[PDB]
RNA sequence: UCGAGAGGAU
């Protein structure tokens, strides 16, 4: 009935946790605030797969 | 808005009035204005009533704002105690906020003062600026471990 | 607990003879209150004893499934059938007494879990024990016989009660009374400790 | 993990027909409310004791140490 | 140390009002027209249908413990089949000779409009009510 | 025939009992369930010392599971408590000494029955200390399973002890008590939706009273007189004498409350 | 803040919690272990060497024993091995460590440590079992559940320590409390449950039952009440028996819905003299309430007997509610047949009201209301459509629930209920709520993949038509989870900032204390009130008591209050006082009679220059109501008898009590300006109910009996006034960052949001306005 | 682990009497007797065969702690009539009617076929 | 699942590949797995981006047509108002977690408490491997006599709680006694 | 045992609500309390 | 002793 999945380091098992993040590559347009020099942006986060 | 109001036989009835309300505030060219009352009209901006009605129409501005807060979550505290609060903020002549930068900044000794927030950067100056404690503060003989004047500690016991 | 969010410990242990029966002679292995009931919202739990009473009698398996088409009045055709109040009532006799409870009793199995927090786990006292090395104040944690924090939170409490000869012991014969010497030109404890 | 001996709430001996209670659902072909019933099982709270257990001492002879 | 108040009613309205074992009373005193009664009764032991006609009663005795009866050598005072005994929380007049008095006989109460009462129903703790067939 | 409570048998087994209580008060009816489920005298394991346990359930596990199971308690009067007697530990007029022992000697799955319960005290020739057999098969009760290479060696010590200390000494197990089953008492208040009387089952008690007149009235000063009752037993001792020596313990219980009042 | 503000002591303990009925209040349940282990210095006196030389001899291992013994040389001696541990000698003057014993008092924690009644002295209870139990009726001052809540204890280790915790923090002293100038402890849950249902009029007890709970009172006199029916059968009602838990002296009266003199309801509550007349008891009635049984009882009798008071209730009930028994089904939940139908009718009318709307504005035949966008509008009418079919349709249920229903019965006493978890379990659940708006388009133009994109209906919204009961589907499942989370966030939100927010007023208003001079000041000495709360007196000894000056038509006003001795037919009748006849005319006298009448003319436009709204229930420090009745039932004073007391008695009298009451003491005339400032609302209402039409006529008063009132009044008065030394200021940080940490659920800024722009002046606030007048 | 051993329900301690016996005061004829390692069991028909009695003006019993076994009986009799009286004969009044319940039973059974 | 025309919009699993799919679970002979109605083209793989445009169905029976007396005990469930399916859901219990999908009639229970038990579930003693007796871990608790649950999910199965269970069955009387 | 191994973290404008996109693929119900609620998440 | 994670409480 184990199921697997994890690492057994000094005895110890250790799960590796997902980890959550924006996708990469992807074109988003952002409101600034009001008290802003700026009022829109175009954010791209760039980096190669 | 309805309103109770005195009858000319004097007993206590209903008398509805119109009342406008607004999105925005600026009371010097709002009560200076026919047609109104400008002897009652009401923002709940108290910063606003403190500059323009002065300082003790602000006191009671502050605490119907208090009030309004308790009494939207049913709930019911006695007077004096937001009344304390609020002439505490007022007594220093403007708004003393309640905050790091605030009521903190005052003279109240500096080891009450270091208690509470921005703790050793407040120690440098007294250092500089060359403070002596008065040590009648609570959190003074609290640091220190003595009997605070706390009740209690207010006054000293000696034999007849 | 159980499986809806009701938590709860042991108030008391009764024994069987303590505890109200039935007709039967069945007797609850646990009583819950039911003020727990209406300010939660835990209907599932209600209906959970509904359904594994009507599975204990039949020997058949409980569908607890969600998004099923199994309604409360389906499951209470079917306890009718074993001879219950279809709603899961049960005329309840008093065990000290033996006289019949004036309220029906809800009565039925329901999956319980034992969690992991026990009393003697977590039970924890302390007089005059070991001392922290850099303040000459107590220990931290149950797991070193450590002492409880008279916090700042709970120093404004005292204050507010006027007791301040308490709040002296608690602050120096309770950990971390010291003496030491200062000298009356400069106010600065430099002076040499000399005692005896 | 394996058979109560008495019933937790009546303190009914269920702990003799585990043996029994598996042979008759499959030697005779039973369902398990006529099996519970056979027994001499009639009050609910002794019939959870058998139909809601789960015999892991089985699994437990498997390790060979 | 004796009875204080005697009449006879017919019961013009019975209503159980949301109870069970409990109904409200309503009844005029016959041969009069200027009294009434509005009464809380206890339906389980004595049935009060409507329009029934009930002599009615009120004494002051027949502090301490009350001791259970014990024998028939103690003697009720009570050739009736229902008895009662309250306290009188408050008096008052529904005008100029008119009189109505308050009972609570253990939240079961009584309200007696009339006029000639007036040399009984003091303002004592004790009292009791007495009701026949 | 006797002046007093009035007892009709319905049905009796060798584990139930079916009576009617008749004419008998109510503290009466519930002092005895409650004297007769805990404050009977019955023999049962209260100590337990293991040699060699190869098996995969802990001792205490174990040892909890010994406890439980019955043994006979017929002569239990000739047998003492231990705390009352002068011996060392335990003796054989208080004590019931037993033994387990048990191997895998077979590539099956070896069971070990509580009929593999042997004694090694002398019994002093009474009904004492023999665990009940109600299998058809006449294996007792699955204690423990065992693999082949496994072994378990075991002494159990049966003392006499109260239900009270500990449930193992529990000479009975569920008693069935109605009483009045068309509440014309009026005990308690009928909870319902449309109809109280179609809500609710008629118990099977309800054809032995007189159903009762709506158009009558409430029966008041009525008091409960009449209880239904039906005894299971364990098999430690046999159903008649459950009720009996309850109402004997009772009845002794009552007899320690005078000898205490003329000491004084 | 972490080792000088607040730093761990040893002399503590901690463990979980757990309910006993059988506990009086101030006890506490602490184990034999927890006693065991701490210790309290006791030194030997002739008085306790007897008790101290076997306790030593009884050991520390088993309890009552002692640990440590001191000597003169101050070289401890080691109890758990030593030598001389059963061979000892007690000296006069040596230091003995012994256990906690029984009645000893200590302290009680629960963090948070919101509350100065969240840390509370108590007497120990050693008990075998390992839980801290405590008493039901103190659990609001700690918020205390039993779901596996821990709570912490102190121990003083000196005699001056022990008396603070006695005489100051006990849980007696701290029932009546200043926040909210109320009883924070009140019957909760059971007794609460069952005290209603005890005091039913169909609820009547046999004579078997009613002796057992006679002799659960504890300080019970000994004497069978006299039963409510004799004849048939001796019964008792529940309000016979319970009335024997209430002290003599105890008078109460409340009106609310129904309530006449009969009651047909049952409503309403009338007690006097220790006997309750007729009502219902409930949360109204013995809830922790202004103006309840614990306010009156804790006023008039004093701590200690209303602390012994809230066992002796729960000793009696939970004996009853044990017999009697109470459970919840789930035919508690079902309503009839019939009204499921028009409860789903009562959706569909309100669907296709919404559905009406939705073509409507679809044509732009939409009319935009003013101020707001023609969306905006939209959004308002179908939230406002669908909550009323969510109140109606749950007070469509609500109906329905049978006078049997236990969740309805737990609402009628208030033990745990409200209405709109009715409505959720049995009716409609209703429509959830994200971020103020309904389930808004995470999905292009669609709230779930699984409807057509722009969809603004109710079900593709938010909108949960079935109920608990019936089963929420999977799509309002979602949505159900979707606001749930939010509540989840809002919760863990907000007592970060709340307790963010007690520490900034405390730490604002810590050097706040009453000084010898009546005047707030702090540790420089600058003076923030003058008179403490504007009045000088404690918010504890404080109830709310209408002024009937403000209200009534003048004319109503002037036949209570005129007596014109000079006229015939508005005098005060010869039958109302011995003197009637010889007073009438009598110039030298309506003089008086005229100023007293100017003066409470002058008082009513005084007042109504102040309370503008009208309503004179304001709270003020002496209950007269409760003094007069006190009066009424202690001289038994006839409504026929003449008075004894002339006009010159009542007038000079009540005129020369107003010098008596005192708040400043000083001997100038700034300071008496400022006394008589203090006490003028309070002789405002003075003067209103001892006036002399009113003193005569409504409660008819003698001589010796008014004589008694001047002196209770004026006593009354002295007690309720500030103590000098109590810090207020920490007392009304905590008074309100308590109830800010229970603020949790036509749009503007309220509660804790508001709250801290409030405090932290905001330059720009999030909804300012201008109400124009 | 600071639960009581479990024979402190029926087991008398060390110094324990059965019976304590005291007056009561503020009553004429009253008495309160302090059952040990006693619950509901015996004290129901103690207390619900005290009423069956004619001269007994009070019986009631309560247990003060569940915790603990004991329970507390308050007696109140006509003048001339010691309770310790009144409870003997009811005491005895129990015995009777169990004495005849064992053999109308052990007669009835044995009647019985099984 | 995925829908496609025909003669309408209907699903491309039928009961003749159900049929082979518990074919294959009683041999526990051209066996049938979930690879086999991946590769065969009756189930995708959706993501939250690609989900933006598609309408899936709640229930199967979405598609069948429609043309009165009901059970009025059971939910009321809207016509879905919709006809043009690209997919269809598994089984709406499927966005539950593995500790969500222990509880018993989530769908009649407020939301904070199906996440107030979720936390706590993984705080109950059991069983958590047949091999406690053969490892030595840090800490471990085992209960005694663990039993099954007398209501299961049916996502119970997959989860394996029956044959590893964390508690037992109570009889549990909700009653005011005593005040305990 | 078998909750860990699907747990998730994120590393931290209105993330901690539950999103529509959620539908399917993270657990609506099953999160911690107080500290990180909505952060961190089961699948 | 410092840093990290995990729950328990409101
Ligand atoms: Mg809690
Ligand atoms: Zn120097
Ligand atoms: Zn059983
Ligand atoms: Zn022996």
């Amino acid at each position: 009935f184990d199921m697997g999945g994890y690492f057994i380091i000094n005895g110890s098992e250790k799960v590796l946790i997902a980890q959550e993040r924006s996708a990469g590559n992807i074109v988003q347009v952002f409101k600034k605030a009001a008290p802003s020099p700026i009022s829109h942006v175009a954010e791209i986060r760039s980096a190669l797969e | 808005y309805d309103r109770k109001v005195p009858s000319p036989t004097g007993e206590y009835v209903k008398e509805p009035e119109w009342v406008l309300e607004t999105d925005g505030v600026n009371l010097s060219e709002v009560m200076t204005v026919p047609g109104i009352d400008p002897t009652r009209i009401y923002t709940n901006s108290f910063i606003d009533i403190m500059e323009v009605l002065g300082i003790e129409a602000g006191r009671a501005a502050l605490y119907k704002e208090v009030y309004n807060v308790i009494a939207s979550d049913g709930s019911y505290v006695n007077y004096r105690h937001m009344a304390l609060l609020v002439d505490v903020m007022t007594t220093q002549g403007g708004l003393t906020s309640v905050t790091r930068h605030g009521f903190n900044r005052s003279n109240t000794g500096a080891l009450m003062r270091c208690s509470f927030e921005e703790t050793v950067e407040i120690l440098f100056e007294a250092g500089a600026s060359a403070e002596l404690d008065d040590c009648r503060g609570v959190s003074e003989n609290v640091i220190l471990g003595q009997m605070a004047p706390i009740g209690t500690g207010a006054f000293d016991v000696m034999i007849d | 607990a159980s499986r809806h969010g009701q938590k709860g410990t042991i108030g008391i242990t009764y024994r069987r003879e303590d505890m109200p029966f039935t007709a039967e002679g069945i007797v609850p292995d646990l009583i819950i209150n039911p003020h727990a009931i209406p300010s939660r919202m835990t209907v599932a739990h209600l209906i959970e004893c509904l359904l594994s009473k009507v599975a204990a009698l039949s020997g058949n398996e409980g569908d607890a499934s969600p998004f099923t088409d199994i309604t409360v009045e389906g499951i209470s055709k079917l306890l009718r059938e074993h001879g219950y109040q279809s709603r899961g009532f049960e005329v309840m006799y008093n065990g000290h007494t033996g006289k019949k409870l004036m309220a029906q009793i809800f009565f039925g199995p329901t999956y319980y879990q034992r969690l992991r927090h026990m009393v003697d786990d977590k039970i924890h006292a302390r007089a005059r024990g070991p001392m922290q090395v850099l303040t000459r104040q107590p220990v931290e944690g149950r797991s070193r016989d450590g002492g409880l924090r008279f916090g700042e939170m709970e120093r404004d409490c005292m204050i507010a009660h006027g007791a301040a000869s308490f709040l002296k012991e608690r602050l120096m014969e309770a950990s971390d009374a010291f003496r030491v010497h200062i000298c009356g030109i400069c106010g600065l404890m430099t002076v040499i400790a000399k005692l005896n | 993990m394996i058979v109560p001996v008495r019933c937790f709430s009546c303190g009914k001996v269920v702990g003799d027909k585990w043996e029994s209670y598996l042979n008759l659902l499959q030697e005779d072909e039973l369902d398990e409310g006529t099996a519970l019933s056979r027994l001499g099982l009639k009050r609910y709270c002794c019939r959870r004791m058998i139909l809601t257990h789960v015999d892991l001492i089985e699994k437990f002879l498997r390790y060979n140490p | 140390s004796n009875t204080l108040f005697d009449d006879i009613f017919q019961v013009s309205e019975v209503d159980p009002g949301r109870y069970n074992k409990v109904c409200r009373i309503e009844a005029a005193s016959t041969t009069q027209d200027q009294c009434k009664l509005t009464l809380d009764i206890n339906v389980e032991l004595f049935p009060v249908a409507a329009q029934d006609s009930l002599t009615v009663t009120i004494a002051s005795s027949l502090t301490r413990s009350w001791r259970p009866p014990q024998a028939g050598d103690r003697s009720l005072a009570d050739d009736y089949d229902y008895v009662m005994y309250g306290t009188a929380y408050k008096f008052e007049e529904v005008s100029k000779d008119l009189i109505a008095v308050y009972y609570s006989f253990g939240g079961l109460l009584m309200r007696l409009e009339g006029n000639y009462r007036n040399l009984n129903n003091l303002k004592q703790e004790n009292a009791y009510l007495l009701i026949r067939r | 025939s006797e002046e007093g409570p009035q007892v009709k048998i319905r049905e009796a087994s060798k584990d139930n009992v079916d009576f009617i209580l008749s004419n008998v008060d109510l503290a009466m009816a519930n002092s005895l369930r409650r004297v007769m489920i805990a404050e009977i005298p019955t023999l049962a394991i209260d100590s337990v010392e293991v040699e060699t346990n190869t098996t995969v359930l802990a001792d205490e596990f174990i040892a909890h599971r010994l406890g439980l199971i019955p043994l006979q308690s017929m002569d239990i009067e000739q047998l003492e408590y231990s705390r009352d007697c002068f011996c060392e530990d335990h003796c054989d007029k208080c004590s019931v000494v037993l033994t387990l022992q048990a191997f895998g000697e077979s590539e099956s799955t070896t069971n070990v029955y509580s009929k593999d319960l042997v004694i090694v005290s002398n019994l002093m020739g009474r009904n004492i200390g023999h665990p009940i057999i109600q299998d058809k098969e006449g294996n007792g009760v699955l204690i423990c399973k065992l693999r082949k290479g496994q072994e378990l060696k075991l002494t159990c010590v049966a003392k006499k002890g109260i239900a009270k200390e500990h449930a193992k000494w529990g000479p009975a197990a569920a008693i069935e008590f109605e009483y009045d089953p068309w509440n014309k008492l009026k005990h308690t208040d009928y909870w319902y939706e449309q109809d109280s009387a179609k809500e609710w089952p008629q118990s099977k008690n309800c054809e032995y009273e007189d159903p009762p007149n709506e158009g009558d009235p409430f029966d008041y000063k009525a008091q409960a007189d009449t209880f239904y009752m039906n005894v299971e037993s364990v098999g430690s001792i046999p159903v008649d004498q459950v009720v009996v020596r309850g109402i004997d313990t009772l009845q002794k219980k009552v007899a320690s409350i005078l000898l205490a009042l003329t000491q004084m | 803040r972490g080792n000088l503000m607040g730093k761990r002591v040893d002399f503590s303990a901690r463990t979980v919690i757990s309910g006993d009925p059988n506990l009086e209040l101030d006890q506490v349940g602490v184990p034999k272990s927890i006693a065991k282990t701490l210790t309290y210095p006791e030194v030997v006196t002739p008085y306790n060497i007897d008790r101290l030389t076997q306790l030593v001899r009884n050991g520390p291992n088993e309890h009552p024993g002692a640990k440590y013994v001191i000597r003169d040389s101050g070289d401890r001696i080691d109890l758990r091995y030593s030598k001389r541990a059963g061979d000892i000698q007690l000296q006069y003057g040596w230091k003995v460590e012994r256990h906690i014993m029984d009645n000893d008092p200590v302290l009680f924690n629960r963090q948070p440590s919101l509350h100065k009644m969240s840390m509370m002295a108590h007497r120990v209870k050693v008990i075998p079992y390992s839980t801290f139990r405590l008493n039901l009726s103190v659990t609001s001052p700690y918020n205390a559940d039993f779901d596996g809540d821990e709570m912490n204890l102190h121990v003083p280790q000196s005699e001056e320590t022990r008396a603070e915790l006695s005489q100051l923090c006990a849980v007696p002293l701290q029932i009546v409390s200043p926040q909210s100038n109320k009883p924070c402890m009140g019957i909760v849950q059971d007794t609460l449950c069952g005290i209603r249902k005890l005091t039913l009029r169909d609820t009547f007890i046999e004579l078997d039952q009613v002796l057992n709970m006679l002799y659960w009172v504890p300080d019970w006199d000994g004497v069978i009440p006299t039963p409510a029916i004799i004849k048939p059968k001796p019964l008792w009602s529940g309000k016979q028996i319970l009335s024997v838990a209430i002290p003599n002296g105890i008078h109460l009266q409340r009106f609310d819905e129904g309530t006449t003199l009969l009651s047909p309801k049952d409503n309403g509550m009338l007690i006097i003299d220790g006997q309750i007349i007729f009502g219902v008891v409930e949360k109204k009635t013995v809830g922790s309430s202004n103006g309840g049984l614990i306010h009156v009882v804790t006023r008039e009798k004093g701590p200690q007997v209303c602390a012994k008071l809230f066992g002796n209730i729960q000793k009696v009930v939970n004996f009853w509610l044990l017999h009697n028994g109470f459970s919840t089904g789930i035919g508690d939940t079902i309503a009839d047949g019939p009204t499921m139908r028009e409860i789903t009718e009562t959706i569909a009318e309100a669907k296709k009201k919404v559905l009406d709307v939705t073509k409507e504005a679809q044509a732009n035949l939409l009319t935009a209301k003013h101020g707001m966008t023609l969306r905006e509008s939209f959004e308002d009418n179908v939230v406002r459509f669908l909550n009323e079919a969510r109140d109606k349709a749950g007070r469509l249920a609500e109906v329905n629930l049978k006078d049997l229903n236990n969740v309805k019965q737990m609402v009628m006493a208030g033990s745990k209920g409200s209405f709109i978890n009715i409505a959720q379990m049995s009716a409609c659940v209703g429509q959830q709520s994200v971020e103020g708006k309904r389930i808004a388009f995470g999905f292009v133009d669609r709230t779930l993949p699984h409807f057509s994109k722009d969809d603004y209906s109710p079900e593709s919204k938010g909108f949960v038509e079935n109920s608990y009961l019936r089963g929420l589907t999977p799509q309002e499942f979602f949505f159900h989870a979707m606001g749930g989370r939010e509540g989840l966030i809002d919760t863990a939100v907000k007592t970060a900032e709340t307790g963010y927010i007690q520490r900034r007023l405390v730490k604002a208003l810590e050097d706040i204390m009453v000084h010898y001079d009546n005047t707030t000041r702090n540790s420089l000495g600058n003076v923030i009130q003058f008179i403490y709360g504007e009045d000088g007196m404690d918010a504890a000894h404080i109830e709310k008591q209408s002024l009937d000056t403000i209200g009534g038509s003048d004319a109503a006003f002037e036949k209570r209050y005129r007596v014109d001795l000079l006229n015939t037919d508005h005098t005060l009748d010869p039958s109302l006082l011995e003197s009637g006849s010889e007073i009438l005319g009598d110039l030298k006298l309506q003089v008086l009679l005229d100023e007293e009448y100017k003066q409470l003319v002058k008082d009513r436009k005084f007042l109504r220059e102040v309370f503008v709204d009208g309503e004179a229930n304001w709270p003020l420090p002496v209950n007269i109501r409760r003094i007069i009745q006190n009066a009424q039932q202690t001289f038994h004073i006839d409504h026929t008898k003449p008075s004894d007391l002339t006009i010159k008695d009542i007038v000079l009298g009540v005129k020369d009590l107003q010098e008596n009451l005192l708040v400043l003491r000083g001997k100038n005339e700034i300071i008496q300006n400022a006394q008589r400032d203090a006490v003028t609302l309070f002789c405002c209402l003075l003067r209103s109910r001892l006036a002399t039409r009113r003193v005569l006529q409504e409660y008819r008063l003698t001589k010796q009996a008014f004589d008694w009132v001047l002196s209770n009044i004026e006593a009354q008065f002295l007690r309720s006034v500030v103590h000098p030394g109590e810090m207020v200021g920490v007392l009304a940080a905590q008074s309100i960052g308590e109830p800010a940490t229970q603020m949790t659920l036509k749009k503007v800024t309220s509660g804790v949001p508001r709250l801290k722009e409030i405090l932290n002046v905001a330059k720009n606030m999030k909804t300012p306005s201008l109400t124009v007048y | 682990m600071n639960a009581p051993d479990r024979f402190e329900l029926f087991l008398l301690g060390e110094g324990e009497s059965k019976l304590k016996i005291d007056p009561d005061t503020k009553a004429p004829n009253a008495v309160v007797i302090t059952f040990e390692k006693e619950d509901h069991t015996l004290g129901n028909l103690i207390r619900a065969e005290l009423l069956n009695d004619r001269k007994v003006l009070f019986a009631a019993y309560k247990v003060e702690h569940p915790f603990f076994a004991r329970f507390k009986l308050r007696i109140q009799t006509t003048e001339g009539y010691d309770p310790k009286d009144a409870l003997k004969n009811a005491c005895n009044s129990i015995i009777n009617k169990l004495g005849a319940l064992k053999t109308n039973f052990e007669t009835e059974w044995n009647l019985q076929t099984l | 699942f995925i829908v496609e025309d025909d003669g309408h919009k209907e699903l491309k699993v039928r009961k003749g590949h159900i049929a082979k799919l518990m074919a294959t679970e009683y041999q526990d002979v051209e066996e049938y797995t979930w690879s086999s109605l991946l590769n065969e083209g009756l189930v995708e793989y959706i993501d939250a981006e690609e989900e933006e445009s598609i309408l899936i169905a709640m229930q199967p029976e979405d598609l069948e047509p429609a043309e009165l007396d009901v059970d009025p005990a059971k939910r009321i469930r809207v016509s879905h108002h919709a006809t043009t399916f690209t997919h269809c859901e598994i089984h709406p219990s499927m966005i539950l977690g593995v500790a969500a999908s222990i509880i018993p009639f989530p769908d009649h229970n407020q939301s904070p408490r199906n996440t107030y038990q979720s936390a706590m579930g993984k705080q109950a003693m059991g069983v958590f491997l047949t091999n406690y007796n053969v490892r030595m871990d840090t800490m471990a608790n085992i209960l005694y006599y663990p039993q099954k649950p007398l209501g299961t999910t049916r996502a119970m199965e997959y989860l394996k709680f029956r044959e590893l269970p964390a508690g037992q069955n109570a009889i549990v009387a909700i009653a005011c006694y005593s005040g305990y | 045992t078998l909750s860990h191994l699907r747990r998730t973290n994120t590393p931290i404008a209105k993330p901690r609500q539950l999103h529509n996109t959620h539908w399917g693929l993270v657990c609506p119900a099953e999160t911690p309390e107080g500290q990180a609620c909505g952060l961190v998440k089961n699948l």
